[PDB]
Formats: structure tokens, C-alpha cells, sequence
């Protein structure tokens, strides 16, 4: 996962 | 009965629930595979060693890799020097879930950080003198509210935050994350999130926003990061959360959208996945389960007559199983999926997933779960902003004492 | 010049060339919270990042100064904005520029502000010629990147790419006909295309997935491509479907060739079918044998689904109060  | 096995995953029929490879062996299936049989082997611990399974909630050692990160980190997260924010926010938060008090020395201490990550313009950065960004931003006002003092409240500059969020609108109804920075869904939940909180919602701030919103769900019923995109949790999070802010939930097939996240609960593993034959993950505990309270308050609202007054419309026991068993760190914090190490994010998200799955309410009705030791029950989480619902109401509260910027 | 990881790699303050400048400390505050504990040459870069951003010098070892600080950390998105300002102010070789993106995103494919960085750049020189190339070998390494199909899909429609995408699609779904990232680009590229629309278009789809589907009946993705293209006319709009997929059941039974079968009988009692009744008992049994055997993790959303077709389709449904 990512997020930014 | 003597024979019954309260646990879940250690049923004996839950060996069915091993992946059907069809003898047809594929990347996606060999990995799927993988991560089965390390699981299996986490749920087969107990009965190899000979012990009664007990699940705990290690909160002393969250706790400890808790208070200690609020203040400092090791050079393992220079990879988030541009989301210190973050790391307020991941940790405040996992410190009201587990109902620990923030120190005024403490909240201070935070206030003033943010003020200097705290743009000129409007928004904050990723740390002090970096240019604002929406997913900082977000991060940001929700440390700030979880905080919840006057002090707390008052760094936030919120005339300069709302031009700021009207410099990043796009034509189309989106946003981008930040100025010459990319669009994607991240970006008008973080833009609703901060502006519903602050009271800083003008006639026309998300004009087009739904639609550009809704036209991110695909196919599959879920929702991808811009039009087109395969559907996934923490887009299809984005996506709900913000049409919910924004009370347009009905724009999208509701119906399509819950029949996807309920297929994104993993029969063996009992977590959930990001994407359709993808790998389960502790944070999708939160970004997919978090759908399902949205989607039961959506459809309530619709009047639907079939909903459950006691039970979100996943296996909660299932979810809470594999968060305790698989995603706890032995020194403290939580982790994506047995073999990955600890961090902030997976902390903060697992347990808001956890918290989701011990808890249901749906106005007077209230119901539990809490699987293993009593003492594992959490704090409960706004699932729209995933900070305490006490602290949205607070926040939502004081800003509203406030004339809207422009007025 | 000279690289981060170079064995003879020299921190900034003990460079002469840079011996005019004051590096910028960060100002945490007297009292940091979530202070992170830098390495040397971590907070050496970024202190003389800090310099010539604050006063703005666009100059040739200013761009030097942000490829290390990029690779120090390339999620730094201020740092990306800075470099992106340098690139135009000091006039510098996009294409030199592309090869160095290039490199970076090989190295750090899940990350936000690479993808962006290609993209600015292809805006710029309105030069698509090495994308579906590029895409293509990150891809070869990670097939469901995230960030490379979204790229891709970007450039394919900003610039009409769309001739050889589809035979793409079937290379990369015999490699894995289980990718769903290849399913939801197949929808993609004949969406924006033919459409589904062109009966004999929605025929092959079918025909095809319904051939994929015999092949790996527990494939997940290959059933909700189905249910995708069939779903928005209305399933009962298929008479012949139910009958296949029932055919099926015998050596080829999944949860999935099941939780199909209910949402045939859904849109059906929906469209007001013949034998509303017997209909209706199918789908509760079929419910009730997810809820309880073939599909517990689901118990809940399966509960659900059989009390709203009771809720609307039972014989009663209709019938007032009183009767
Ligand atoms: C407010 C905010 C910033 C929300 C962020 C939500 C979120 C988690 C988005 C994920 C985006 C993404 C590209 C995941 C794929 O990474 P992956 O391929 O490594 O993971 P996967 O295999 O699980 O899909
Ligand atoms: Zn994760």
C-alpha cells in the first residue's frame, strides 16, 4: 500500500 | 459443546476455506498461496504448542511504541520527513483508541509543531517550510481535533486553508493534491474532510465534485483513484466518505459498491484485500471494513427495511481474528500481514479497523463484539473522518460558532 | 556529478564550490514532537536544500543539489516542485530529464510524485513515443502496479493509443488471467473504443470470459468482468445465461458461479419474471447455502440480500395488511  | 472452538479461523471446516487454484498456477495465485500457508501456520501455533489460544491486545507495548514515536523516530522514517503530520495523526489517534490521555505538554507541543508546518498560503506541509499538501492537510486538522482545545483549534488559519483548497479545484470538480501535484479521489476527501470540520463550505467550493467523484466508480462497483482506474479500498474509502460529507452517497450504485466490498473480505485470512486477487493487508481493516458502517448509514437513510439493527455487513469476529493473531508486533504496533515490519500507519489503521468491527450503532441500537479478552475493546471511530465521534461533534461544534470565510 | 552512494561521496558543508552558502537548519521548534533522527547526509542535503530554497537560486548546482535530495527521499514533494521550477528557469534538456525519470521511477515504482514528475514531462514535450514502452518493462517487473496503469491509461487516452492496447490486454491475461488490474485495462480500451454496446462486441466478451471462466472457475476476476458488462442492461435481459451458468455447476461450482446464479434471480424477480415464486424460494436457498456453507465470510451480506428479496418479493409482498 500507499498513501502519498 | 466441549468439541466447540470459539475461534473462527481454527474451526476445523475453516480449512476449506484454503485457496481453489484450479491447477492452474498463476503469480496471482503462487502469492495468494504464500501468504495462506503463513497464516495457517500463525492460527496452527496454539494447537502445535499445546496451549488454550487467548487473543490480547498488547496495549502496554502499543502504548510504549506509541508515546515514544510522538516524540521521536529513528532515522528508519526519513522516508516520511514530507508527512510528519501524518505521524501526529497515525499516533494521537491510536492513543485515543486505546483511551490514552494526551499530556497537555504533549498537545501543546503538537500545536505549535503544526503551526510551523502550517503554509503562508493556507494548509500545511509535510513538515516546517515544505509547501502545503491536501493529504498533510487532512492529517493535520484531524491531529489537531483529536487534540481538541481551544489552543488546538485556533492554529488553523482557516480564511488562508479555504483559498487554499479554491487555488487547488479543478473545472471537472476535482482537486489536485497539492499546487503542480497530481488529482485523485485522496483529494476531495481530504479537501471535505478539513472543509466540513473547519465550517469553511461555500455555495460552490464542491460544485461538480459528486459527479466527478461518481464517475470514479467502475465496473467492478468500487471506486478507483480517477476515472477509468480499477476499483480499490483506500480510493473507494475516499470516494464514500466524501460524497457522505457532502450528502450525495445516492449519486453512486450503492448496491454494486456493497457487493464489492463484501467480496474484499478474505475467506482464509478473515482481512480484507485492497483490490480484487490482490494480497490482505491490516489496513484495508479500516479502509475497506470502513465502508460498511457508511454504506449501512447510506441505506438506512434510504429506508432500507433489510438492514441488520445488531452487525455491520461483514465477518467482524473474522476481521478482529486476523488483526489480533496476525497484525500485532510482539514489541509493540500493529503491521500489514505476518513477515511485515511495524509502522505508524498500520497501527493507526488496524486498530481503527479493529474498533470498527467491536463496535456497531445505528442511533439507539447499539451492539459489540469484542473477541478475545475483555480488555481489548477500543475507543469507538467516526467512520467518515476516523477520529473519536465526540471529537468530529466537538470540532464540528466550535467551528460552526464561526461565520463561514467571506461570511 | 557526484552520486549519493559514490565511495568518495562528500557531504555539502565540506564542499568548497558551496562554501558561500549558510545551509538552513529545520526549524522544528524548541520542542519537537515526531523529531526525526536523521542520518549525516540526510540533514546535510536537506539543510542546503533548505538554503536555496528559501532564497530561491535557480542555479545549475541548485539542480545538482535536488537529485540528491530526491533520492534521500523521492517522496519529498516540495522537492520535486523546486526541480520542476529549475528545469524551466534554467532551460534544461527534457528528454535528459526523461532519462533520468526513467531511472528514478525503475528504482521507486510506488510512489506519487515520480508518476507525476513523467507526466509533467510528457505534457511538456507533448511526446508519448517511449510510454507504452516504458509502462510496458515496469510492469514486466510488477504487473499490477497501480501507478503505471493509471499512467498508462493516461497516455493511451490523452493521446489515442488505443490500436494495439487490447492485444496487450490478451498477452499480459495469458501470463495471469487472474490479474485484475489486465481485466479492468480489457474494459477500459474496448469501453473507450467499440463500446459494449455492438452486439457482437458484448457476444465475444462473453464468449471469451465465460471460456476463462471454465478454464479457472474460482478466478474471481474473470466472474465480475462478467457480471460488470451484463449487469448495466439487467441480467434478466440474458434468458440464455441462467441455463449456462447452471450447466456449469456440476464440474465447475464456485461461490461465485453461485452468488451469480442470485443475482440472475434478483433482476429477474426485479423485471417481473414468470414463476415470481419459485424464483424467489431458488434465490433464499441459494442464500442461505452461501450464508451457511459455501460463503460464511459473507454470512452477514448474504442474510441481508435473502431478507431484501423476501422484504419485496414474497407472495405477500404486495398484498395489504388486512388480508
Ligand atoms: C486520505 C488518504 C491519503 C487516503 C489514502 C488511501 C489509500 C490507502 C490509497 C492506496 C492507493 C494505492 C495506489 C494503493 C496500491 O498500492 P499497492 O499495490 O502497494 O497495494 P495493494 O497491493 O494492497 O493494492
Ligand atoms: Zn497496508
Amino acid at each position: 500500500c500507499v498513501f502519498m | 459443546p466441549v468439541w466447540s472452538e470459539p475461534l473462527y479461523s481454527l474451526r476445523p471446516e475453516h480449512a476449506r476455506e484454503r485457496l481453489q487454484d484450479d491447477s492452474v498456477e498463476t503469480v496471482t495465485s503462487i502469492e495468494q498461496a504464500k501468504v495462506e500457508e503463513k497464516i495457517q501456520e500463525v492460527f496452527s501455533s496454539y494447537k502445535f504448542n499445546h496451549l488454550v489460544p487467548r487473543l490480547v491486545l498488547q496495549r502496554e507495548k502499543h502504548f510504549h511504541y506509541l508515546k515514544r514515536g510522538l516524540r521521536q523516530l529513528t532515522d528508519a522514517y526519513e522516508c516520511l520527513d514530507a508527512s510528519r503530520p501524518w505521524l501526529c495523526y497515525w499516533i494521537l489517534h491510536s492513543l485515543e483508541l486505546l483511551d490514552e490521555p494526551i499530556p497537555q505538554i504533549v498537545a501543546t507541543d503538537v500545536c505549535q509543531f503544526l503551526e510551523l508546518c502550517q503554509s503562508p498560503d493556507g494548509g500545511f506541509g509535510g513538515g516546517p517550510g515544505q509547501y502545503p499538501h491536501l493529504a498533510p492537510t487532512y492529517a493535520a486538522v484531524n491531529a489537531l481535533c483529536i487534540i481538541g482545545t481551544e489552543e488546538a483549534y485556533n492554529v488553523i488559519n482557516r480564511e488562508k486553508l479555504l483559498q487554499y483548497l479554491y487555488s487547488l479545484k479543478q473545472p471537472d470538480g476535482s482537486f489536485l493534491m497539492h499546487v503542480g501535484g497530481e488529482v485523485d479521489v485522496r483529494s476531495a476527501y481530504c479537501a471535505a474532510s478539513v472543509a466540513s470540520l473547519t465550517n469553511i463550505i461555500t455555495p460552490d467550493l464542491f460544485e461538480g465534485t459528486a459527479e466527478w467523484i461518481a464517475r470514479c466508480q467502475n465496473w467492478e462497483g468500487g471506486i478507483g483513484g480517477v476515472p477509468g482506474m480499477e476499483a480499490h479500498g483506500g480510493y473507494t474509502f475516499c470516494g464514500l466518505a466524501a460524497l457522505v460529507i457532502l450528502k450525495k452517497e445516492r449519486s453512486l450504485n450503492l448496491k454494486s459498491l456493497l457487493q464489492w466490498v463484501t467480496s474484499r473480505q478474505m475467506r482464509f485470512e478473515g482481512g480484507f484485500q485492497g483490490r480484487c486477487n490482490k494480497l490482505v493487508d491490516g489496513c484495508y481493516s479500516f479502509w475497506q471494513a470502513g465502508l460498511l458502517p457508511l454504506l449501512h448509514r447510506a441505506l438506512h437513510a434510504q429506508g432500507d427495511p433489510a438492514l441488520s439493527m445488531s452487525h455491520w455487513m461483514f465477518h467482524q469476529q473474522a476481521l478482529q481474528e486476523y488483526i489480533l493473531m496476525c497484525c500485532q508486533c510482539p514489541a509493540g504496533g500493529l503491521l500489514d500481514k505476518p513477515g511485515k515490519s511495524r509502522d505508524f500507519y498500520h497501527t493507526c489503521y488496524c486498530l481503527s479497523g479493529l474498533s470498527i468491527a467491536q463496535h456497531f450503532g445505528s442511533g439507539a441500537m447499539l451492539h459489540d463484539v469484542v473477541m478475545g479478552v475483555p480488555e481489548n475493546v477500543l475507543q469507538p471511530t467516526h467512520p467518515v473522518y476516523n477520529i473519536g465521534p465526540d471529537k468530529v461533534i466537538q470540532a464540528t461544534t466550535h467551528f460552526l460558532q464561526k461565520p463561514v470565510p467571506g461570511f | 556529478f557526484l552520486s549519493l552512494d559514490s565511495p568518495t561521496y562528500v557531504l555539502y558543508r565540506d564542499r568548497a564550490e558551496w562554501a558561500d552558502i549558510d545551509p538552513v537548519p529545520q526549524n522544528d521548534g524548541p520542542s519537537p514532537v515526531v523529531q526525526i533522527i536523521y542520518s549525516e547526509k540526510f540533514r546535510d542535503v536537506y539543510d542546503y536544500f533548505r538554503a536555496v530554497l528559501q532564497r530561491d537560486e535557480r542555479s545549475e548546482r541548485a539542480f545538482k543539489l535536488t537529485r540528491d535530495a530526491i533520492e534521500l527521499n523521492a517522496a519529498n514533494y516540495t522537492v520535486w516542485h523546486f526541480r520542476r521550477v529549475l528545469l524551466r528557469s534554467l532551460q534544461k534538456d527534457l528528454q535528459e530529464e526523461m532519462n533520468y525519470i526513467i531511472a528514478i521511477i525503475e528504482e521507486q515504482p510506488k510512489n506519487y510524485q515520480v508518476w507525476h514528475h513523467r507526466r509533467v514531462l510528457v505534457e511538456w514535450l507533448k511526446d508519448p513515443s517511449q510510454e507504452l514502452e516504458f509502462i510496458a518493462d515496469i510492469l514486466n517487473q510488477d504487473a499490477k502496479n497501480y501507478h503505471a496503469w493509471q499512467h498508462r491509461q493516461w497516455v493511451i487516452q490523452e493521446f489515442r493509443l488505443w490500436d494495439n492496447e487490447l492485444q496487450y490486454v490478451d498477452q499480459l491475461l495469458k501470463e495471469d488471467v487472474r490479474n485484475n488490474s489486465v481485466w479492468n485495462q480489457r474494459h477500459f480500451v474496448i469501453s473507450n473504443t467499440t463500446g459494449y454496446s455492438d452486439r457482437a462486441v458484448l457476444e465475444r466478451e462473453v464468449q471469451y470470459t465465460l471460456e476463462m471462466i471454465k478454464l479457472v472457475p474460482h478466478n474471481e476476476s474473470a466472474w465480475n468482468y462478467l457480471k460488470g458488462i451484463l449487469q448495466d442492461r439487467g441480467l434478466s435481459r440474458y434468458p440464455n445465461l441462467l441455463n449456462q451458468l447452471l450447466d456449469l455447476q456440476p464440474s465447475h461450482s464456485s461461490p461465485y458461479l453461485i452468488a451469480f446464479l442470485v443475482d440472475i434471480y434478483e433482476d429477474m424477480l426485479e423485471n417481473q419474471c414468470d414463476n415470481k415464486e419459485d424464483i424467489l424460494n431458488k434465490a433464499l436457498e441459494l442464500c442461505e447455502i452461501l450464508a451457511k456453507e459455501k460463503d460464511t465470510i459473507r454470512k452477514e451480506y448474504w442474510r441481508y440480500i435473502g431478507r431484501s428479496l423476501q422484504s419485496k418479493h414474497s407472495r405477500e409482498s404486495d398484498i395489504p395488511a388486512s388480508v
